[PDB]
C-alpha cells in the first residue's frame, strides 16, 4: 500500500539489535564454567 | 638528555615500535596519509571531472550519483596533459576538482609513499638481522603501479591516459587498452597471466600437500590447527611424505624435496611474471604492441583467409571506434 | 540512503582494521 | 513536437541529390571534374535560391561553367540547415573511412 | 616585444594588448578611405549568470560566478571591414577570427555553467557623424551564438542529432513519451547584444582600446533543459588601419 | 599491563532472556504501525 | 520561502545562531554571494568534530 | 581458387585495348607499392586525406581518367588534383619530385607500371576491403 | 513575500504528528510563491471573513 | 491501419526486432523497461548452481 | 593560495631533510651484530 | 493472442539479468494487447522485413 | 536515486545477521572458564 519505505528495516533493527544484544549475553553466560 | 636529535633518531629506527616507523617511514606515513584522505573524500564527494579536457565532466563520487563499482576517483584533464597540477596553481578549488586536481594528489603521494614501503621492506629487515629481499618481491606489484599511474600517462602524454582510480573505471582502462595496444596478443602480458595463474596454482599445491601432510597431534573433535604451537622447535608437517605423494603423482625427478628450492620458486614465480607484465604495460607506454597477425594467412588467389587474430581485431575496433566519443576530430588516433 | 550505506559498511571495515592490529591476541611463545 | 531535423531533412531533396545549400564538400567527389576548384567554390559560395544560381558563380570560366551545366541534374536545393551548416561541418563533418 | 618563450606559461597569452594613460586622443577618418579592423580582441574579466527568480516572479539579477575552466577564455584575431556610412557612422563587420571560445563558469549551488562566449557574425555600429574616433565613442551590435555543442556531439547513452541513438536502448520496452526531450536532440541558434566603448585612443597608431559589455544564452544541451542567461563584462583592442 | 582488577563477570538468566524477548517483540508488534505509518 | 527550518534541518541553526552562515561552495544563510566564509564555513565546523 | 592470368587482365589505356600483367610483376608491383604507398595508401585507402582511395571507380571518375596503367603512370610523373585543374607534384610523391621524395629517385619507368597495375588487380582480389577502411577489415 | 509566509498555520509548529515524519515540506510541499492576498465578497460588494 | 510519418514507423520498426508488437501496461507495476527472465530460467540457474 | 604553496614546501622540506639527516646518522651501525 | 504472444523476444528466459529481480511484469509491463502484424513497405511497394 | 527499495534492508541484513552469529560464538567462547 502507500506505506513509510523505511518502517521495515526500523521495525526489522528495532527487534534484532536488542534481541542480539541479549542473545550475545545468555549465550556468554550458560557457557560460563562451573 | 643523551641528546634530542641523537634519541629522535634512537626512537624513528626503534624496533620496539608496535608499527616500525622507519626512516623511509618519515616520509611514508605523511604521504600515505595524504593519498588516503584525499581518496576518501574525493571518492565520496567530489564533483565531476572533465577528463578528456573537451568541457563533458564525468561525475565518478558516491554523492554525484554513483555506487561502490562504478564510482571512481577520476583522472586529470586532458587540457593539462603531463603538466604538474598542485592546489596552488588554481585559481580556486572549484577549478582544481574540475580539472581532476584531487588525481594527481592522490596518485604522487601514493606512489611516493608505495615506494618508501618498500624502502621499509628494507630497513625493518635489516635491524631484525634478516636477509633482505622480501622488498624485492614487493617491486613487482609496486612496479605494476608506477606503470599503471605514472609509466603509461608519461609514455602517452597525459594523466588523464592513467588507470582511473575505481573499480569500472579500471574497466575502462583494459577495455580501452586492448584496443590501442592488443595487449593480449603481447608477449609480456601472457607472462603476466602465466605468473598469475600460476602463483593462484602453485598457491594451491603447496598450500594443500603441507596440510594434508601434518603430524597428527590433535583430537577427531578439534581443530587440527590448534597442533601448532607459536615458536616451536620442530616442523609441523612431514615434508618428506608430501615429497613422497606428490612424487608418485607426476614422477620423482619433477617434485620438490628441498623446502628451501620450494620456497624460492613459490616467490620467483609470481614476482618474475608480475615482473613482465610491469614491464608490458610501461612497453606498450611507447606505442610497442602485441602482435598484428591481421589479413596474415591469404589463399592462393589474394584473399584475406581469417584467423581467430581476426575476430579479435574486430572486437577491437568496436572499442577503437566507440571510445572517447566526442574527443577525436581527425582519423588517425594518435594520443 | 546508498551513499550512506556504502560509506557506513567502508567505516565498518576501516573500525575492524584498527581493532585488529591494536587488539589482537597478542602472539605468545613456545608454552600454549 | 522535437524533431530530429536532420533524420527529416533525409526525407527531402537533400538525400537524394547533391544540396547545394547543405551537403558536406566531399558529396562533389562523386561526379566527374567538380571536386577540387568547384565543390570549393560552390561551398564557398553560401546559399542559392535555385539549382541555376550556381551557374552564376562570379569568375567561373567558361569550362567550368560547361561542368556545372552537366551535372545539375545530381544538385538539389533546401533550407539552410544550421545543425548540418554550422561547425563549418561542411568541410569535415568527422567522417573519414 | 616578447617572443613566445616570453610569454608561455604566463598567462599572458589571453590577455589582449594594452594601451598607456598617455594615450588618449583621437584617430581620424577619411570617409572616402575604406578601413578595416586588423586585429579585433575581447578579454573576459567577469561572467555573470542572471538567477531564475523561482516560481515567485519577483525579477532576477545577474550574480559573479567563478571560472571552473582556465585562462582559456580571450577572443582574439578577430578582423574585418571597418565601412564608413553615408550619415558618417561606422560599422564594424567581422570576417574571421578565433570568434569563440567555450567557456564553463560554477555558481552558488554548485551548478556549472557553460556558454559558447562569442561574437560571430558581429555586426557592431557608432554614433552618426564620427569623423575621429575619441574616448568612449560606442560601438553596438548584436552576433550569433550558435548551439553550444555541434552536430556530432553524443550524449553518454550514445543518443545524438547528426549521428547516434535513437532512444534509450538501455530500456529496451519504456514507454517513450517521456524520453522525448532527451532522444530528440535539437540545435540551437540565437542572437546576442555587445557594445564596446573606447578609452584609450591613440590616432598616431591607430589602435584604440576599452572595455567590452555582451549578453547571451548559455548552453541548452542540445536542448534538453533551458538555457540560462549570461552577462560577460571584459576589456577589448582594437587595430585599425586603412587597408 | 597489569590485568585491571575492577572487572566482574556479567549475567542474563534464561529467564531473563524470555522476559528480554517478550519485551523486544510486543513492543515491535505495537510501533511497527506507526514506523510503517 | 525554502529556508532550513523548512527542510527539517536541525543542527544547521545551531551553528548560524553562532556565526557559521555559510558554505565553502559560495552560498550562504542569509542569501548572499561572493562572500568568503574562510575556513570556519558548515564544511570546516562538521570537518573539526569529526577529528 | 587462384590468381589466373584472367584476374591479371587490367585496362591499358582509355580506348579499351588491355594488358596482361604476370605473377611476377604483380608481386613487385605489390612490393613497390609497399615501399613507395602504404606509408600513406596503406589498403588502397588515404591517411593524409581519406576522401580520395584508389578504388577503381574513384579512379575512373578522376580527371584525367587514371584508371588504367597509361593514367596512374601518368599521375606518378606528374600528379594532379582529382578534377586535375592543378599540378601537386610539390606536396604528392612523384618523378619530377624524386630530389624531395627519395623513394621516387630508384623508381624506373618498368616499376612504375607495375604499382600502377597492383592498382588495379587488388580491388579484382579484394573488392569492396581494397577501397573502405576498418570497416572491412 | 518572506512576512506573508509566516502568516501560515503551515509553519506552526502546534500542527503536525508524532509519526509524520521528515520535514515540513513533506507536508504541503516546497513553497514555490505567494498566490496573494484574498478578499471574498459576496452579491452586495460585502466583503467577509474566513474564519 | 497504415502509418507513413518516418517517426511512427521507426518506432514500430525499433519494436519489430523483438517479435509480435504487443500493448503494456507500464503503470501498475511502476515498470523500467528492462527485461526480465522467466520462471524457468530462474529455477534454471538456481540448480545448475547448487548441483 | 600562494600561501598553501609555501606551508607545503615548508612541509616536505621539514620530512625530506628528517629523512637525509636520517641515514646520514651512522644507519649501517643500527643493525643486530657487525657494526 | 495466446500464439503470437509466444512469439516475443520478452519471454525468452536468455533475456534478464541476475539482478533484474522480480516478475517478468516489473520489465516491459503487464501485457494488455496484441497491436498486430506489422508490414513494412517501401515507396516500391516491396515488403520489408525487420532483422 | 532510482534505487531497489529491498536493497537497504537486503544490505543490512546481509551484515547484521552473520555478524550477529560469528559475535554470539567470540563472546561465549571468550568467557569460557579457564
Ligand atoms: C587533520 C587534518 C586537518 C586539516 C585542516 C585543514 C584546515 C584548512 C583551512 O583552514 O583552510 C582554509 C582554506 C580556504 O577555504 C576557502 O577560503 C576562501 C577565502 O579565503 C580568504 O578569506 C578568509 C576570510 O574570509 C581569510 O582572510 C583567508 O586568509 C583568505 O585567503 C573562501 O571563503 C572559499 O570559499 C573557501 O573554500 O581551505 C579549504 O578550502 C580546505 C578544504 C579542506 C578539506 C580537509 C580535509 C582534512 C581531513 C579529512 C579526514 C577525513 C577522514
Ligand atoms: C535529540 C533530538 C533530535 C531532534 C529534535 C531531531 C530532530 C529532527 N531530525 Mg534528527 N537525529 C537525531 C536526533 C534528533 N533529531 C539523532 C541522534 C540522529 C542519528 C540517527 C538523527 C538523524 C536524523 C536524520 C537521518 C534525519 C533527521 C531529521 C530530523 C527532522 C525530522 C522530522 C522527523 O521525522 O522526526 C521523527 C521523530 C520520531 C520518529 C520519534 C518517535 C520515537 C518513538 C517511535 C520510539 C521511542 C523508542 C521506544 C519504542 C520507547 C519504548 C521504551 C520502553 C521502556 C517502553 C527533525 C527536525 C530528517 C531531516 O533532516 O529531514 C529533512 C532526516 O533525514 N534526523
Ligand atoms: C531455490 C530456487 C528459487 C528460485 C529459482 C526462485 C525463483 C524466483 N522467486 Mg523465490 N524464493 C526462494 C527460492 C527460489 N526462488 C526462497 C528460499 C524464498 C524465501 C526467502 C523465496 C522468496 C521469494 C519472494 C518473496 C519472491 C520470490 C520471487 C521469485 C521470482 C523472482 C525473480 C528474481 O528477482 O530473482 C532474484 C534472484 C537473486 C537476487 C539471486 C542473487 C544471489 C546473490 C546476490 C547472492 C548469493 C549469496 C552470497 C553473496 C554468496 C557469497 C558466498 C561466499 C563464500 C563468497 C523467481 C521466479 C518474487 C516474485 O514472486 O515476484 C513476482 C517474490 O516476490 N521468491
Ligand atoms: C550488539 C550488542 C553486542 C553486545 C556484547 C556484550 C559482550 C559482553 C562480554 C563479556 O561480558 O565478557 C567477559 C569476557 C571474559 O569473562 C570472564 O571469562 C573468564 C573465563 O575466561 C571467566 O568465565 C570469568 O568469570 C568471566 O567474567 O570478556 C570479554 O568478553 C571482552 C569482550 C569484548 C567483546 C567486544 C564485542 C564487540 C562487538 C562489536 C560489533 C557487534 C555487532
Ligand atoms: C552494535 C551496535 C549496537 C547499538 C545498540 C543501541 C541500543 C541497544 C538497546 C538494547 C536494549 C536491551 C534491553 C534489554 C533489557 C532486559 O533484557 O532486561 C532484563 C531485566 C532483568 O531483570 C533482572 O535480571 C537479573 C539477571 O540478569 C536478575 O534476575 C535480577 O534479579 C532481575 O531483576 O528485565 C526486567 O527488568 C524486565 C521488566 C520486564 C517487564 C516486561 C513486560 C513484558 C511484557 C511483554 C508482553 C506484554 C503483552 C501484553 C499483551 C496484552
Ligand atoms: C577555494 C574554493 C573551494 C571551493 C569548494 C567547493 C566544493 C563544492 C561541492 C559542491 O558544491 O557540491 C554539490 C554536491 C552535490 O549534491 C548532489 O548534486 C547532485 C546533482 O549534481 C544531485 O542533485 C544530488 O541529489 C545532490 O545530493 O555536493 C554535496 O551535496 C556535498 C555534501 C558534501 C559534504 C562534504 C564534506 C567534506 C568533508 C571533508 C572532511 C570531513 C571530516
Ligand atoms: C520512558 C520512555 C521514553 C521514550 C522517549 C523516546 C524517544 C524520544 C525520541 C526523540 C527523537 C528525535 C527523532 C528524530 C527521528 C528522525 O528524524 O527520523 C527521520 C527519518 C527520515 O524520514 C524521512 O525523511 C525524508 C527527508 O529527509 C522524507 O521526509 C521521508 O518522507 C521521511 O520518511 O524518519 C524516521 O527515521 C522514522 C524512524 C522510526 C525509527 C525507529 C528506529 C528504531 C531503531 C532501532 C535500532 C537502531 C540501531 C542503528
Ligand atoms: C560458491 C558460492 C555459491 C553461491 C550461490 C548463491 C545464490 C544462489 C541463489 C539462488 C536464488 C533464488 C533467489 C530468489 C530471490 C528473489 O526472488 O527475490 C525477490 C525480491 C523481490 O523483488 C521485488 O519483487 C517485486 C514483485 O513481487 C517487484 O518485481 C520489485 O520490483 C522487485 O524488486 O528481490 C530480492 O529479494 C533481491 C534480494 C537481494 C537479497 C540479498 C538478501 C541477503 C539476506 C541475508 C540474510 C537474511 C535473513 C532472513
Ligand atoms: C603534519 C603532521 C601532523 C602530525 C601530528 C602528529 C604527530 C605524531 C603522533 C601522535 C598522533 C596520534 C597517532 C596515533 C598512533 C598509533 O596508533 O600507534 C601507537 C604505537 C605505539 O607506540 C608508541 O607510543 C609510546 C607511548 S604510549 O603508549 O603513548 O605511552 C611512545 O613513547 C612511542 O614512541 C610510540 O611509538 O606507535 C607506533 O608503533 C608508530 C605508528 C605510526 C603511525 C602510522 C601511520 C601509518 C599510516 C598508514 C596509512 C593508513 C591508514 C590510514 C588511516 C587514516
Ligand atoms: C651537493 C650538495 C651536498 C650537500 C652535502 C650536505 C651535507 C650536510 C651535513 C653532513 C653532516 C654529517 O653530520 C654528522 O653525521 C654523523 C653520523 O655520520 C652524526 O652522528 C649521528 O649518528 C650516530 C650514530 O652513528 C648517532 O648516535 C648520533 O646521535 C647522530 O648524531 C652527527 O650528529 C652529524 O652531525
Ligand atoms: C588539507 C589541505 C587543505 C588545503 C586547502 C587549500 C586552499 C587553497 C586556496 C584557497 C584560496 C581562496 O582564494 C580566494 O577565493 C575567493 C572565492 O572563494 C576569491 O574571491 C573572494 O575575494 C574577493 C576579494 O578579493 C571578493 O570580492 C569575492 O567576493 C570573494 O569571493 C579570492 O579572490 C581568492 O583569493
Ligand atoms: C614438497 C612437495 N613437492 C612440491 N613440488 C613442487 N613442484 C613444482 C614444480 C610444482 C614447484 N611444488 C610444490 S608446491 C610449491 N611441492
Ligand atoms: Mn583516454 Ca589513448 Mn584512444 Mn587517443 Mn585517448
Ligand atoms: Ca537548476
Ligand atoms: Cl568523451
Amino acid at each position: 500500500m502507500e506505506v513509510n519505505q523505511l518502517g521495515l528495516i526500523a521495525t526489522a533493527l528495532f527487534v534484532l539489535v536488542p534481541s542480539v544484544f541479549l542473545i550475545i549475553l545468555y549465550v556468554q553466560t550458560e557457557s560460563q564454567q562451573k | 638528555s643523551a641528546n634530542l636529535w641523537e634519541r629522535f633518531c634512537n626512537w624513528v629506527t626503534s624496533t620496539d615500535n608496535r608499527l616500525y616507523v622507519g626512516w623511509f617511514g618519515v616520509i611514508m606515513i605523511p604521504t600515505l596519509l595524504a593519498a588516503t584522505i584525499c581518496f576518501v573524500i574525493a571518492f565520496i564527494a567530489a564533483p565531476p571531472v572533465d577528463i578528456d579536457g573537451i568541457r563533458e565532466p564525468v561525475s565518478g563520487s558516491l554523492l554525484y550519483g554513483n555506487n561502490i563499482i562504478t564510482g571512481a576517483v577520476v583522472p586529470s584533464s586532458n587540457a593539462i596533459g603531463l603538466h604538474f597540477y598542485p592546489i596552488w596553481e588554481a585559481a580556486s578549488l572549484d577549478e582544481w576538482l574540475y580539472n581532476g586536481g584531487p588525481y594527481q594528489l592522490i596518485i604522487f603521494h601514493f606512489l611516493l609513499g608505495a615506494s618508501c614501503y618498500m624502502g621499509r621492506q628494507w630497513e625493518l629487515s635489516y635491524r631484525l638481522g634478516m636477509r633482505p629481499w622480501i622488498c624485492v618481491a614487493y617491486s613487482a606489484p609496486l612496479a605494476s603501479a608506477f606503470a599503471v599511474f605514472l609509466i603509461y600517462p608519461i609514455g602517452q602524454g597525459s594523466f588523464s591516459d592513467g588507470m582511473p582510480l575505481g573499480i569500472s573505471g579500471t574497466f575502462n582502462f583494459m577495455i580501452v587498452f586492448q584496443a590501442e595496444h592488443n595487449i593480449l596478443m603481447h608477449p609480456f602480458h601472457q607472462l603476466g597471466v602465466a605468473g598469475v595463474f600460476g602463483g593462484a596454482l602453485f598457491c594451491a599445491m603447496h598450500g594443500s600437500l603441507v596440510t594434508s601432510s601434518l603430524i597428527r597431534e590433535t583430537t577427531e573433535t578439534e581443530s587440527a590447527n590448534y597442533g601448532y604451537k607459536f615458536g616451536q622447535e620442530e616442523e609441523t608437517y612431514n615434508i618428506v611424505a608430501a615429497h613422497g605423494y606428490f612424487g608418485r603423482l607426476i614422477f620423482q625427478y619433477a617434485s620438490f624435496n628441498n623446502s628451501r628450492s620450494l620456497h624460492f620458486f613459490l616467490a620467483a614465480w609470481p614476482v618474475v611474471g608480475v615482473w613482465f607484465t610491469a614491464l608490458g604495460i610501461s612497453t606498450m607506454a611507447f606505442n610497442l604492441n602485441g602482435f598484428n597477425f591481421n589479413h596474415s594467412v591469404i589463399d592462393a588467389k589474394g584473399n584475406v583467409i581469417n584467423t581467430w587474430a581476426d575476430i579479435i581485431n574486430r572486437a577491437n575496433l568496436g572499442m577503437e571506434v566507440m571510445h572517447e566519443r566526442n574527443a577525436h576530430n581527425f582519423p588517425l588516433d594518435l594520443a | 540512503m546508498e551513499t550512506i550505506t556504502y560509506v557506513f559498511i567502508f567505516a565498518c571495515i576501516i573500525a575492524l582494521f584498527f581493532f585488529a592490529i591494536f587488539f589482537r591476541e597478542p602472539p605468545r611463545i613456545t608454552k600454549k | 513536437e522535437l524533431v530530429n531535423v536532420v533524420d527529416e531533412k533525409l526525407g527531402t531533396a537533400y538525400g537524394e541529390k547533391i544540396d547545394l545549400n547543405n551537403t558536406n564538400i566531399a558529396a562533389f567527389i562523386q561526379y566527374r571534374g567538380l571536386y577540387p576548384t568547384l565543390a570549393k567554390l560552390i561551398v564557398k559560395n553560401a546559399p542559392y535560391e535555385s539549382v541555376e544560381d550556381v551557374l552564376n558563380i562570379p569568375g567561373l570560366t567558361e569550362r567550368q561553367k560547361q561542368i556545372l551545366r552537366e551535372n545539375l541534374e545530381h544538385f538539389t536545393v533546401t533550407e539552410v540547415e544550421t545543425a548540418l551548416v554550422e561547425g563549418g561541418d561542411r568541410y569535415n563533418n568527422g567522417l573519414y573511412k | 616585444t616578447l617572443t613566445y618563450d616570453d610569454i608561455v606559461g604566463t598567462g599572458l597569452a589571453n590577455k589582449c594588448p594594452t594601451l598607456d594613460d598617455t594615450a588618449r586622443g583621437a584617430y581620424p577618418i577619411d570617409s572616402s578611405q575604406t578601413y578595416r579592423i586588423a586585429r579585433l580582441c575581447l578579454q573576459p574579466t567577469t561572467f555573470l549568470v542572471k538567477e531564475e527568480p523561482k516560481n515567485k516572479r519577483q525579477e532576477a539579477e545577474f550574480v559573479p560566478t567563478k571560472l571552473v575552466t582556465r585562462e582559456t577564455t580571450s577572443l582574439d584575431q578577430i578582423q574585418g571591414e571597418l565601412k564608413v556610412n553615408s550619415d558618417g557612422s561606422l560599422t564594424f563587420v567581422e570576417e574571421d577570427g578565433i570568434d569563440f571560445q567555450p567557456v564553463t563558469v560554477q555558481m552558488a549551488g554548485g551548478e556549472r555553467i557553460p556558454l559558447l562566449f562569442t561574437v560571430k557574425n558581429l555586426v557592431a555600429s557608432t554614433q552618426p557623424n564620427v569623423t575621429s574616433i575619441t574616448t568612449s565613442t560606442d560601438f553596438k551590435g548584436e552576433f550569433n551564438v550558435p548551439s553550444y555543442r555541434t552536430a556530432n556531439f553524443l550524449d553518454p547513452k550514445g543518443r545524438g542529432l547528426a549521428s547516434g541513438y535513437d532512444s534509450a536502448i538501455a530500456l529496451p520496452q519504456a514507454k517513450e513519451e517521456e524520453l522525448a526531450r532527451a532522444n530528440v536532440k535539437r540545435f540551437s541558434l540565437t542572437k546576442g547584444q555587445i557594445s564596446l566603448n573606447v578609452a584609450k585612443v591613440d590616432g598616431r597608431t591607430g589602435e584604440i582600446a576599452g572595455t567590452f559589455e555582451s549578453e547571451q544564452l548559455s548552453d541548452d544541451d542540445m536542448g534538453a533543459h533551458e538555457p540560462h542567461e549570461v552577462k560577460i563584462q571584459g576589456v577589448f583592442y582594437a587595430s585599425i588601419e586603412p587597408a | 599491563m597489569e590485568p585491571n582488577p575492577n572487572r566482574q563477570p556479567v549475567e542474563l538468566n534464561r529467564t531473563s532472556l524470555y522476559l528480554g524477548l517478550l519485551l523486544i517483540l510486543v513492543l515491535a508488534l505495537l510501533f511497527s504501525s506507526y514506523f510503517f505509518n | 520561502l525554502n529556508p532550513m527550518w523548512r527542510q527539517g534541518m536541525f543542527v544547521l541553526p545551531f551553528m548560524a545562531r553562532l556565526g557559521v552562515t555559510g558554505s565553502w561552495s559560495g552560498w550562504s544563510i542569509t542569501g548572499e554571494t561572493g562572500i568568503d566564509p574562510g575556513f570556519w564555513s558548515f564544511e570546516g565546523v562538521a570537518l573539526a568534530h569529526i577529528v | 581458387a587462384e590468381l589466373t592470368p584472367e584476374v591479371l587482365t587490367v585496362p591499358l589505356n582509355s580506348e579499351g585495348k588491355t594488358i596482361t600483367l604476370t605473377e611476377k610483376q604483380y608481386l613487385e608491383g605489390k612490393r613497390l607499392f609497399q615501399y613507395a604507398c602504404a606509408s600513406c595508401h596503406v589498403g588502397g585507402i588515404t591517411k593524409t586525406n581519406p576522401s580520395l582511395d584508389l578504388r577503381t571507380e574513384t579512379l575512373a571518375l578522376a580527371t584525367p581518367p587514371r584508371d588504367n596503367i597509361e593514367g596512374l603512370v601518368d599521375y606518378m610523373k606528374n600528379p594532379t588534383t582529382y578534377d586535375g585543374e592543378q599540378e601537386i607534384a610539390e606536396v604528392h610523391p612523384s618523378l619530377r619530385s624524386a630530389d624531395i621524395f627519395p623513394k621516387m629517385r630508384n623508381l624506373t619507368e618498368k616499376d612504375l607500371v607495375a604499382i600502377a597495375g597492383h592498382i588495379l588487380v587488388e580491388p579484382k582480389i579484394l573488392g569492396d576491403k581494397w577501397g573502405g577502411g576498418k570497416v572491412y577489415y | 513575500e518572506k512576512l506573508a509566509f509566516y502568516d501560515y498555520i503551515g509553519n506552526n509548529p502546534a500542527k503536525g504528528g508524532l509519526f509524520r515524519t521528515g520535514p515540513m515540506n513533506k507536508g504541503d510541499g516546497i513553497a514555490q510563491a505567494w498566490k496573494g492576498h484574498a478578499v471574498f465578497r459576496n452579491k452586495e460588494g460585502e466583503e467577509l471573513f474566513v474564519r | 491501419q497504415t502509418f507513413t510519418d518516418p517517426p511512427t514507423v521507426k518506432s514500430y520498426a525499433r519494436k519489430a526486432i523483438f517479435g509480435e508488437i504487443f500493448e503494456f501496461d507500464t503503470e501498475t507495476l511502476n515498470s523500467d523497461g528492462i527485461f526480465r527472465t522467466s520462471p524457468r530460467g530462474w529455477f534454471t540457474f538456481a540448480h545448475a548452481v547448487f548441483a | 593560495m600562494e600561501t598553501l604553496k609555501i606551508t607545503v614546501y615548508i612541509v616536505v622540506t621539514f620530512f625530506v631533510l628528517l629523512f637525509v639527516f636520517g641515514f646520514l646518522s651512522g644507519d649501517p651501525a643500527r643493525n643486530p651484530k657487525r657494526k
